[PDB]
């Protein structure tokens, strides 16, 4: 339970990280809408914004129902894995923030 | 800037479209499980 | 780390070389002058 | 006269960030001896810092030779314009430093 808790407060954190880049994605774009790649980038973050938001839910269904009860060392090798794949994606951000204050200043 | 560094930005911003899917993949056929 | 950004810097290295010859160029003929 | 040796000054404040940023190209490299664009990078930095140390002395024989002494507007001029290529310069130099954070961390 601890660490389904813990893995979902990441992920929110996560998303909190995402939404304050696409803030500033919104200011950059905003001031040159003639760049699409710009378009892009917005559209991926947002992509990856809904996407991240599913699964929270997702999880967040998990957790519930799981609260609703007293084969678990899968699901232990699992929370191993989307932990791993959730330092290789903050990894990826703080790389994207970097070079986004490069580009920014 | 360096269109260089947009788009090794932009494949950064793949990379991660690409985690987050195997995050949901992931999600899903773990909710199913 | 991706050659896209390592171009882009390199490419600034050589700017910078560029300005400071450009300096440099001034600095001499100014001695001169 | 205090121009020239504000000008100078600024120069020199430069060649200490060059320094920095040699001294950690140098780890960087000695890391990484495998790239070889690394080794121009290094070189690079080091043609700079030749550059940059002939004009400060060549500023130091023309400073101490004004000193000698009690036109003025072209070196004036060529002191305006010598702050707006340390301008652009010092502009490089940070976004140099910057794209090299993100690749060193």
């Amino acid at each position: 339970l601890y660490k389904l808790k813990t893995f979902l407060e990441n992920l929110r954190r996560h998303l909190d990280r995402l939404d304050k880049h696409i803030k500033q994605l919104r200011d950059i774009l905003s001031e040159n809408p003639e760049d699409e790649r710009v378009k892009d980038a917005i559209d991926l973050s947002e992509r990856s914004v809904r996407i991240v938001k599913t699964v929270i839910k997702i999880f967040e269904d998990s957790v519930r129902k799981k609260e609703k009860r007293p084969d678990d060392k899968e699901l232990d090798k699992l929370l191993d894995t989307l932990e791993k794949i959730l330092q290789t994606a903050t990894k990826i951000i703080d790389d994207a923030n970097k070079l986004l204050e490069y580009l920014r200043r | 800037g360096d269109p260089k560094v947009v788009e090794t930005y932009v494949e950064l911003l793949k990379r991660h479209e690409k985690a987050v899917k195997e995050l949901l993949e992931i999600a899903k056929t773990h909710a199913k499980k």
